[PDB]
This record gives C-alpha cells, sequence and structure tokens, in this order.
C-alpha cells in the first residue's frame, strides 16, 4: 500500500507463501504430503522467478536469493540471525522440507562450520550446543559436569533422563549413582552458608545410604 | 607425505575424522603411559622370573599330534589370509581396469 | 621326462623373460611420467592457506601424521617387547600363541569387515546400473505404447 | 498346592478323562467348580501364590473344557437317539434327530445360572488381587479363554469370508442358551 | 599398477585444487578415500596395539602370580589350552564359511559387471 | 495380532477408525517394506542383490506382505463414505511400491500360497486402480501424478490379462495340483483350495469388468469392448499354457473374442461338474446315517491324513458329516460364483457385440453405422475408428476386413449349440442375479444369440 511499485509484488509473495506446510494432519504424521508442499513452493517460486512477477526489484531479488538457501548471502546478512543454531534452523527451513536425527548432526556440525569459517571464533557453549545435537547423553552430561559447576543442572537433567524410560549409568565414573552426589555436593554447598537449611534434610532422606552419616555429621 | 599441507575446506567428514583423530590421539596417550609403566614392570620382574622357574606352554600332552594339527592350521589361515588380501588388490585392480 | 620338464622351463622362461621386458618398460614409462610430477607437488606444498578451515584442516593432517608416527613407534616397541617375553613363557606350541592367535582373529575380523564393505559397495552400483536400465527400459515402454496409442 | 497340581497335571496330560457316565461326570465337575469358586472367594494366595493358584485355575478349566467336549461324544453310537432330553437344570430340553442327540444333551447339560456364577466368581477373583503380575494375567487370561472356548468357538484371520466358523458353540439363537448366556 | 592409479588420482586432485567448485564439491561430499583409508589405517593400528597390549598385560599378571606361587608354596601347576584352542579353530571355520558367500558374491558380481572383457583378452588394458 | 486386525476391520466403525488413524500410511511408512528382494518395473531389465537372511526371501515377503494386502482389501470392501480417499491412498500405496507389487504379478509358481496372494493383489488392483475411478475422483490433484497413476493401472491391467490368460485353461488346475499335492488324502483339500483360489481370480476379474457397468443404472446402451475379431484365441487357448514362466498374449495386437469363449466353456464344464459333486455330496449326506464303519474311516482318512482309526464310531460319523457339509458349502460357493461369472461373460459378449455392430467392424469403408464411441455412461472417448489404411489403432480396435468378422460370427454360431444352450439355461434357471441391476439374463441372451447369427453391414 505504501510503495507504488510493490502491490503486484507482495500480492504474488502472499500467494506464494500460501503454500507453506503448516503440520498437515491427515490422519497421521505423513511426509508425504510435507514434501509435496515443498516441491509445490519450490515450483512456483521458480516459475515466478522465470515469468518475472518476482523480478526487477532489488529488494524481493535479494529476498528470493536468501529464501532459495545461500550462505555467503547469510553470511554477510548475519546482523539479522543470531548464532551457529539460528544458521543451522535457517538452512533446515530454507533448504529441506524436513530433516531426519541421522542427517541432523551432519547438519549442525555443517552449520557451525560455516559459521566459524564466516568470520567467528569457537567457544565452549557452542562447543556444548554441538554435542547436545550429536547426541550420546552419557558424553555430553559428562560435558557438561566437566564445564559447568551448576549441580543442580546436572540433578534435573538426570532426572528428567530417567523419567524418559532411558538406561542411565549407574555410577559417577568413580563410584555409583550420580544424582546422590550431586545432591551431596549441593547439600555441602548450602550448608556453607550461614542459613536456610530445610531442603537439606529432604535431600538427605532421599539418598538411603550416606546422606544419614552426611546429615549426623553435618 | 607432502600433501598433508594442502586441501583446503573441511568436508563433511572431516569433523568426524578430527573426533575420531583427537579418540585416537587420547588412547594412545594412555596405551603409551600403559607402556611405559609395563617396560619398568617387566624390567624389574625379569630377574625374579629368571631366578625363580618359567612355567610350560606345550598343550595336549595326549595326543602328539594336535598340536602340529593346530600349528598347521593357523599357518594355513594366515595363508588364507594373505591370499584373500591379494585376492582384493586382483579384484580392485580388475574394476580399476 | 627330464627333456619335457626342460622343454617347458625353457619356454616358461623365455615368457617370463618376455613379461619382465614388458614390466620394466612399463616400470620405465611410469618413472618417465613421474619424474616432471616431484617438482610440481613441492612447490605446491608451499602455499598454506589461511582461513578457520584450511588451517583447521592442515592441523588436523598433522595430528594424524603425528598420530601415525607415534603409533608406529610404539608398535615397534610392543613388537619388542613381545619377542623379549617370548623366553619367558618357555617351550610351546609357538612359544606363548596367545598373542598370534588374538592377532590373526582380529586380522581376520577386519578383512570380514573389509570384504563386506566391498560387497555391499558392489551391490549398490550393480543396483544403480539396474535402475538406469529400468528407467531407460521404462522411457522406451512409454515411448512404444505412445506410439501404439 | 503343589499336590493338586501334580494331580491336575496327570489329570490333563496323562490319564483320559471319558469312562464314568457324561452325566455323573458333569455333575461331579460343576460341584468341584463351585467347590473352588467358594474357596477362592473365601481367599487362599497372597502375593507368592498367585501364580500357583492361577495355574491351577487354568488346569481345571482346561478339565471342564476336555469333559465339556468329551460328553458330546459316544462310544458306539447307541443312547444317542430319540428326541427331547430329559437331563437339565435350568435350560430347556432339546431335541434333534439321530446322530445330533448325544451332542444336544450334552449341550443342555450345562447350566445357565452355574456358568453366570462361574463366570461372576472368576471375575471376581480377577478384580480382587492387584499384585498379579505377568504369569499371573496370563493364567487368568488362558482360564478366560478356555471359558471362551466351552462357550462360542474361536475364529481364524481371513480376508473377506475364510474364517474358522463352528456351529452350535456359538452365541446365536435366542431360543436356546448361549444367547442368554451371551446378553 | 598401483603406482599408476596413484599418480593418476594425485594428478586429478592437483588438477581440480585450482578450481572454485571443488570447495562446493567438498562440501556436498559425505566421503572420501583419502580420509577414508587414513581412518581404516589408524583403526587398524589401534586396534592391533590394544589387543596386543592387553595380552601383553594379561601374560605378565599371569606370570607374576606364578612366581609368587612359586616362591610362596613352592609348587603349582598350569591349566591347558586346548578348549581355547578348539574355540578358536570352530571360530575360524565358522568365519570362513560365513565369508565363502561373501567371496561367491564378490565373484558373482565381478563377473556380471562387464568386467571379465580383461581377463578374456588376457591383460589387455586396450 | 492379524485376527484381530481382521476383526477391527471386518465391522463398519472399526474401519472407519482404522481409516482416520491411518493404517495404509502406517504401512507405506513402515521400514518391513523398504528392503525388498522383489523388483521389477513391467520392462525384463530388472534385479535385486539382497544379504543373506531367511530362506525363501520372495516366499517370505509375500507371506509378511499378505496380512497387510488382506486388512487393505477388507477396509476396502468395508469402507463407509472415506472409501474415496481409502483407494486413494490404497493407489498411493501401490503406485510408491509398484517395484515389488509388478515383480509378485509377474513371479507365479505352482504353490498354494502364490495364487492367493495373486488373486488378492488382483482384487486389490481392480478395487483401487481403475481408470474409471481416476476420472471419478482425484481428478484434480496434479494430472501428472495421476498420469502416472493410469499408467502404473495399465500396466497392471496387462499384468492381470496375461494371469488371465495363464490360469484361464481347466488342464491348469490339474497341471498345478501335482505341484503342491502333499498327499494323495490331501489332495482333494488341494485342488479345492487350487479351484478356489482360480475362481477368486475370475471373481476379481469380473468385477473389474463390471466396475463400469454399475455406474451406468439408468442407461444399458453403451459399448465396452477393444478386442480383435478372430476367434483363434479359443484354440490358442484349448492347449497348454505355462504357469511358471511368462505366457504374454501379443500385446501389439490385443486379446479377442476367443479367449472369453474359452472362458465361458470351461465355467459350463465346471459348474456343471460341480452341480454333479454337489449332489454326490447331498446324497452322502442323507445316506451317512447309514454308512458303513469302513466307509466312514475312508471318508475321515480322505479328510485328513491322520491316523484316525482308533476314534470311536461317533467320532467319525461327525467327521465324515462335517467334512460332507464342507464340501457341500464348498460346492455352493463354487457353483454361485460360476454363474456369476457366467453371467459376467454374457454381459462382456453382449456388448462386445454391440461394439462390433455400432462402433466398428470394417475400417476400409467410412459406413455411418460405425458412429460413436463413447464407453459408458460418463463422457469418454476413444481414438480413431476406421482407418482405410494400417495404422496400429486397426490392432486394437476390429479389422480392416469384413471376412474376419463374418468368419468370427460363424465360428460364433457353430460353438453356440445345443450343448451351451442347454448349459445356460440350466444355468438362468438355477441362479437369478443377487446384486440389484434389474433382470435382464433372457434379454442379454436372445441379443447375444441375435448378434451372433446375424451378419455385420
Amino acid at each position: 500500500s505504501t510503495s507504488a511499485s510493490a502491490r503486484s509484488m507482495c500480492r504474488v509473495l502472499d500467494d506464494l507463501l500460501k503454500k507453506m506446510p503448516m503440520l498437515h494432519t491427515g490422519g497421521t504424521q505423513t511426509l508425504t504430503e510435507f514434501e509435496l508442499k515443498w516441491q509445490h513452493w519450490r515450483e512456483e517460486c521458480e516459475r515466478h522467478l522465470q515469468n518475472g512477477t518476482f523480478s526487477s526489484n532489488v529488494h524481493m531479488e535479494a529476498v528470493c536469493r536468501v529464501l532459495l538457501g545461500d550462505e555467503e548471502v547469510l553470511l554477510e546478512k548475519r546482523d539479522l540471525m543470531t548464532t551457529w543454531y539460528h544458521f543451522l534452523v535457517s538452512r533446515l527451513l530454507f533448504k529441506h522440507p524436513t530433516v531426519k536425527p541421522t542427517e541432523l548432526h551432519f547438519y549442525a556440525q555443517s552449520s557451525l562450520d560455516m559459521f566459524l569459517a564466516g568470520d567467528s571464533c569457537p567457544e565452549p557453549l557452542d562447543n556444548i550446543l554441538l554435542a547436545a545435537f550429536e547426541f550420546d547423553i552419557h558424553q555430553v552430561i559428562k560435558e557438561f559436569s566437566i564445564v559447568s559447576s551448576n549441580w543442580w543442572f546436572v540433578a534435573h537433567l538426570t532426572d528428567l533422563l530417567d523419567h524418559c524410560q532411558l538406561f542411565q549409568a549407574h555410577n559417577l565414573y568413580f563410584g555409583a549413582n550420580m544424582r546422590e552426589f550431586l545432591l551431596l555436593d549441593y547439600a555441602s554447598g548450602l550448608f556453607s552458608h550461614h542459613s536456610l537449611w530445610q531442603l537439606g534434610v529432604d535431600y538427605f532422606d532421599y539418598c538411603p545410604n550416606l546422606g544419614r552419616e552426611y546429615l549426623k555429621l553435618h | 607425505r607432502s600433501f598433508h599441507t594442502q586441501l583446503p575446506v573441511l568436508s563433511e567428514s572431516e569433523r568426524d575424522m578430527k573426533k575420531e583423530l583427537q579418540a585416537t590421539n587420547q588412547q594412545l596417550q594412555q596405551l603409551g603411559n600403559s607402556i611405559n609403566q609395563v617396560n619398568r614392570k617387566m624390567s624389574y620382574q625379569e630377574k625374579q622370573m629368571e631366578k625363580g622357574k618359567s612355567p610350560r606352554k606345550s598343550s595336549l600332552t595326549l595326543s602328539d599330534y594336535q598340536k602340529k594339527n593346530i600349528k598347521a592350521v593357523l599357518k594355513e589361515h594366515g595363508e588364507h589370509i594373505q591370499e584373500m588380501v591379494k585376492q582384493i588388490n586382483n579384484i580392485r585392480n580388475h574394476v580399476n581396469f | 621326462t627330464l627333456h619335457r620338464e626342460m622343454e617347458k622351463v625353457k619356454l616358461d622362461q623365455k615368457r617370463l623373460d618376455q613379461e619382465l621386458d614388458f614390466i620394466l618398460s612399463q616400470q620405465k614409462e611410469l618413472e618417465d611420467l613421474l619424474t616432471p610430477l616431484e617438482e610440481s607437488v613441492k612447490e605446491q606444498s608451499g602455499t598454506i592457506y589461511l582461513q578457520h578451515a584450511d588451517e583447521e584442516r592442515e592441523k588436523t593432517y598433522k595430528l594424524a601424521e603425528n598420530i601415525d608416527a607415534q603409533l608406529k613407534r610404539m608398535a615397534q616397541d610392543l613388537k619388542e617387547v613381545i619377542e623379549h617375553l617370548n623366553t619367558s613363557a618357555g617351550p610351546g606350541d609357538a612359544s606363548n600363541p596367545l598373542q598370534q592367535i588374538c592377532k590373526i582373529l582380529n586380522a581376520h575380523m577386519d578383512s570380514l569387515q573389509w570384504i563386506d564393505q566391498n560387497s555391499a559397495l558392489l551391490q549398490r552400483k550393480v543396483e544403480q546400473v539396474t535402475k538406469e536400465c529400468e528407467s531407460r527400459r521404462k522411457e522406451q515402454e512409454r515411448g512404444f505404447s505412445i506410439a501404439f496409442d | 498346592l503343589e499336590s493338586w497340581r501334580q494331580l491336575v497335571e496327570i489329570i490333563l496330560t496323562a490319564c483320559p478323562q471319558d469312562l464314568i457316565p457324561t452325566e455323573h461326570r458333569q455333575l461331579i465337575i460343576r460341584d468341584l467348580l463351585q467347590d473352588l469358586h467358594v474357596k477362592i472367594l473365601d481367599d487362599d494366595a497372597a502375593q507368592e501364590l498367585m501364580p500357583i493358584v492361577a495355574g491351577a485355575v487354568f488346569t481345571l478349566t482346561a478339565h471342564l473344557s476336555q469333559s465339556v467336549r468329551t460328553e458330546l461324544k459316544q462310544p458306539m453310537t447307541a443312547s444317542g437317539l430319540g428326541q427331547s432330553q430329559y437331563v437339565q437344570m435350568l435350560d430347556g430340553s432339546f431335541a434333534a434327530p439321530p446322530g445330533t442327540e448325544n451332542i444336544s444333551a450334552g449341550f443342555a447339560s450345562i447350566g445357565d445360572s452355574s456358568l453366570h456364577m462361574i463366570l461372576r466368581n472368576l471375575l471376581e477373583f480377577i478384580l480382587k488381587t492387584g499384585g498379579g503380575f505377568q504369569r499371573v494375567r496370563a493364567h487368568l487370561y488362558g482360564s478366560l479363554l478356555y471359558y471362551l472356548q466351552i462357550a462360542q468357538r474361536p475364529d481364524e484371520p481371513d480376508t473377506l469370508e475364510s474364517a474358522h466358523k463352528s456351529m452350535w458353540e456359538r452365541l446365536t439363537a435366542p431360543e436356546d442358551v448361549f444367547s442368554k448366556l451371551q446378553r | 599398477l598401483e603406482g599408476f592409479a596413484s599418480i593418476e588420482d594425485v594428478q586429478q586432485r592437483n588438477k581440480l585444487k585450482q578450481d572454485p567448485k571443488y570447495l562446493q564439491l567438498l562440501y556436498k561430499k559425505p566421503l572420501d578415500p583419502k580420509s577414508e583409508t587414513q581412518m581404516q589405517e589408524i583403526r587398524r593400528l589401534n586396534q592391533y596395539v590394544k589387543n596386543a597390549v592387553q595380552d601383553v598385560n594379561d601374560v605378565l599378571d599371569l606370570e607374576w602370580d606364578q612366581y609368587l606361587e612359586e616362591k610362596q608354596k613352592k609348587k603349582g601347576i598350569i591349566i591347558p589350552e586346548r578348549e581355547t584352542l578348539f574355540n578358536s579353530l570352530a571360530n575360524h571355520q565358522e568365519i570362513i564359511n560365513q565369508q565363502r558367500p561373501k567371496l561367491e558374491q564378490l565373484v558373482e558380481n565381478l563377473q556380471k559387471l562387464r568386467l571379465y572383457n580383461q581377463i578374456s583378452q588376457w591383460n589387455v588394458p586396450d | 495380532k492379524m485376527a484381530f486386525l481382521t476383526r477391527v476391520a471386518k465391522s463398519s466403525q472399526g474401519a472407519i477408525e482404522l481409516l482416520r488413524s491411518g493404517v495404509i500410511v502406517r504401512l507405506a511408512q513402515c521400514q518391513v517394506y523398504d528392503m525388498r528382494p522383489e523388483t521389477d518395473p513391467h520392462g525384463v531389465f530388472g534385479m535385486r542383490e539382497t544379504p543373506v537372511f531367511i530362506p525363501a526371501p520372495v516366499e517370505r515377503y509375500r507371506q509378511i506382505l499378505l496380512p497387510a494386502l488382506q486388512i487393505c482389501q477388507l477396509i476396502l470392501t468395508s469402507s463407509t463414505a472415506q472409501h474415496l480417499q481409502a483407494a486413494g491412498q490404497v493407489l498411493q500405496f501401490l503406485v510408491a511400491h509398484s517395484d515389488t507389487i509388478q515383480a509378485i504379478l509377474r513371479s507365479q509358481e505352482g504353490s498354494l500360497g502364490s495364487l492367493q496372494e495373486l488373486a488378492l493383489l488382483t482384487g486389490i488392483i481392480s478395487k483401487a486402480a481403475l481408470p474409471g475411478v481416476l476420472n471419478e475422483l482425484d481428478i484434480g490433484l496434479n494430472d501428472g501424478s495421476m498420469m502416472e497413476l493410469q499408467g502404473h493401472i495399465g500396466r497392471f491391467q496387462r499384468q492381470c490379462l496375461a494371469l488371465l490368460n495363464r490360469f484361464g485353461g481347466s488342464d491348469r488346475l490339474r497341471q498345478l495340483s501335482l505341484q503342491d499335492d502333499s498327499s494323495r488324502l490331501d489332495g482333494v483339500s488341494k485342488k479345492d483350495d487350487m479351484e478356489l483360489a482360480m475362481q477368486q481370480i475370475c471373481s476379481n476379474v469380473m468385477e473389474y469388468c463390471q466396475a463400469l457397468m454399475i455406474q451406468n443404472s439408468p442407461s444399458f446402451q453403451q459399448t465396452v469392448c477393444l478386442f480383435t475379431p478372430s476367434l483363434k484365441e479359443s484354440a490358442s487357448r484349448d492347449g497348454t499354457r505355462q504357469d511358471s514362466q511368462v505366457s504374454i498374449l501379443p500385446s501389439w495386437r490385443l486379446p479377442s473374442l476367443g479367449v472369453v469363449i474359452h472362458l465361458l466353456k470351461q465355467s459350463a464344464n465346471n459348474f456343471f461338474t460341480y452341480y454333479d459333486i454337489h449332489r454326490q455330496s447331498v446324497g452322502k449326506l442323507q445316506n451317512v446315517e447309514q454308512l458303513p464303519p469302513d466307509e466312514i474311516k475312508e471318508l475321515c482318512q480322505s479328510e485328513m491324513p491322520v491316523g484316525a482309526d482308533k476314534i470311536s464310531t461317533t467320532q467319525k460319523y461327525g467327521l465324515a458329516r462335517r467334512r460332507l457339509v464342507k464340501l457341500i458349502n464348498s460346492r455352493a460357493k463354487l457353483l454361485s460364483l460360476c454363474s456369476y461369472i457366467i453371467e459376467t461373460c454374457l454381459y462382456i459378449l453382449w456388448r462386445h457385440l454391440e461394439y462390433y455392430l455400432l462402433h466398428c467392424t470394417t475400417s476400409d469403408s467410412q459406413d455411418p453405422v460405425f458412429s460413436n464411441m463413447t464407453f459408458g455412461n460418463r463422457r469418454f472417448q476413444d481414438t480413431f475408428n476406421t482407418d482405410p489404411n494400417m495404422d496400429p489403432r486397426n490392432l486394437r480396435q476390429n479389422k480392416v476386413s469384413q471376412q474376419d468378422v463374418d468368419t468370427l460370427l460363424r465360428e460364433g454360431a457353430n460353438s453356440f449349440g445345443e450343448s451351451l444352450q442347454k448349459r445356460l439355461l440350466d444355468i438362468e434357471s438355477l441362479y437369478c442375479k443377487v446384486r440389484s441391476r434389474h433382470s435382464f439374463i433372457q434379454a442379454l441372451v436372445r441379443r447375444i444369440r441375435g448378434l451372433l447369427r446375424v451378419s455385420r453391414v
């Protein structure tokens, strides 16, 4: 409505964006409908670009070049995206309809690689996120316990992994039961203070082993 | 040997190669420490082993032919391994032909 | 019998001489073709690229070379350790044959894995060729049906 | 209980059940069923004896099924003639031509209220305990499957009209007793 | 022939290094023969070293235990290895009987992939 | 599990629930149907190199696919309002897995389960893969996808025609019985299963043929034919076919009315044979009350090969009665299916004669009698009509010579003797349809007789 040379352009853009797949449910989770919608969207975009209704304008041409799925254009316009996870989700949205867990780690690794190549530096949190994307719960919680000293976060993560009914480790890479060690560490850190010692009682009652003698000594 | 200083830009499998090489490096350091301590242990215990007694390793005493049969079987298995390596080489050569 | 044997031996030796002459000619040709290539790789090795991925790949290759060198050195160390410990077990079937048994078992396992990988690659290539032939046959059948209709 | 299990195992896979008359067979079977149902209503198992008593229930249900199956057959086909059987308890009299009169007599000899209270006691014993694990629930479901085999008939997978269909042992015809029991 | 293939691949990669599309080609390729054989040799050496040092440590521990027994109790025996040898022989036989169909399939594929022309011409690349 | 699936698919509410949940989509997305050792896209080229698995790879794959095809046919037959989308997703899955489907259709043996699998596949194709179905529904969802749909439908129709030409011989029954006869005592049940599979194949064929005439209910003046005027196909099929390899008719000229005549004659002969066997079985069941013990023992041995000699006389009588009841039910089903297939063959012959009369007969003359080419009540078209010169369309339609049509009519009138007339009369007297389509048996009979005894101008 503002620019006089963009009415039909925005109309064509809105008509093209209507073919976006918003997770169809034709009975169950089907990827065929998503793939067909993505193919139809790509075909409509290519047809518009070849006809000319989506050309002869620098702004919309750059928009289409970004939507097609490139890397150098996004590295130049990095002021819009956030970090490596934003780059990865942008690639997965503008390059493929959907991805599988067998290729998600590969795509995330390639995203982090080209993001670091395009003027960047390594980062411990970035490496932790890359490990989380590469899965292996044992090694990601090992990296978490190595880097971050927050015992409550590791305790919550172990509780979630136990609630999810997954195979967990019964040893703390030296003794046994990681949740008991985390609760004992939090109890020590809380007793280091001079106030609030009520949660330690229940956290020691939850441990039917060293918690009794620990509370009796504290 | 001089080609390991070129090849610009990583690939899709280069990061997996890097992480596997890091795992192999830490495993090699651990095994090197183990070998270093085992060498000292053996250098300290060799005199005691020579002063004491040496055990036997000749198995199957009731059958005097089973030992040579097992030895010939192991030699023929090694020959089969060599022949299979040669056959794989010939197969890839004929494929490249 | 001796005459037949020496005649067969002379024929085989003449054939082997011809084969060795051909092999020597091929080796001389390979050497003459490789002589100008020995100086081209030396000049390309000095071109060090400066990038977040190029330097990463260079460091990865250097670490791989160092790992291979250290592995070869410590493998020679383990070999001499085994050859020194062979006198500790005393006489036997093959002087402590457990090491040789484990070595040949691992070698046969790796050979089986390589054979399986090669067979999978050959089956994939055969399947790709068969799919190309099937697509060609389907196109031909579609053209024939169009010409018939 | 182990002696009872050995006894029922010998009755199942060691000795047949076709010597005394079928009427006395069914009478003794129904009396034993009512007795064991009163026993399981008065409780006998706790936590460790539940699989054993469930296996015993399965074995006695198999015994009842074998008795019902043998009640229909006859030796040399001599007493299975005539019509209008006079041996009933709650169900009406059934008539059949020579050749099916024995089957009709064996089918009408079963008591409607007897089967009703049997299934009610079985369901009550199933719903009473809550600690019955895999073996207990499997034995109880096998007993229920044997009861349903006695009542109706099993089927087989197909695509149109090719399933295992057996007559008599069904749930049709409201004038008989199978439809009333199913209702 | 191996050296000829190696110098051919060397020339090919040297010609491809001076191309701008080689970057995208390597970025899109999920595998590479050089890195594949490198990691293969690395894993082979690692497994060989691991099993060798494990058996060496086991033999050293057994020898130390035998020496301690001969120094304390002044007597002892050695357990036989006939069962272990028979198990190893059976395992080798089973692995070779499983590899024989693989060899048959490889031979069939090599004969069906129109690659027997060289064997028919008796080692002729033309 | 598959029995429970069949049970929940038999009901209408259960079928609606399964269609709303997505059982066909789940079966298509399953991983057990990806690595298949069956791949053949109609053409001669096509193979598969699968790793070492359990013995009989294709047989085990067909056995695993059997419950899926069974429940698919069941939900397609018992569908309520979602039948359109059900057939749509079924055809989509069949097109996605057309490799193994065509491989199974092309690979046939003389076993027992192979014939049942082929019959089920043919029925599923006839129920959820038709040009009329494509023209009715899904016509506004990518015609290129619909183009591939009709291409695969034509391929499946060619495969079904080949299977019909292979299994349309009466001697094929006894040829395949010797391949699966495990014992001479169970040979009766083996041949019964073989003839049941053959009748199921013929039922799927007639259902595919009648799927176009059911829609043409308000008007019955349409012809659906595409054969050639040559009755030599009857003599070519009366010989001996091969149920183990690939016996395909010349596709460059299409089948003719000889195959239909041979099928009708074989169906009438099998109908008479089954009627005689059913009468004998009824007599045996009526006289079973006084059968000798040796006779009832022989009957039990013929029923089951197990040594059933130590059982009681009442047990032997019950087993003999059960065997007789099963045989009577099987013979009644066979007679009903034969009568229905004969009525469908009469429909086919009448529509083919009407096509030859008022569509195409001689291509060397542009006569006004050979007008119109609409097939069915809907708006269907056809390529060309009459070509004076040599054209491939003449091989699909009638020949360019009137002598061929005259010889075909003469051979048909000679084959339509008193025996076949009495057979058709007995069939129409013992059976009178089963569905709702107005009684037209006598009309079809008299029209076929008139069009066979008359000549074309």
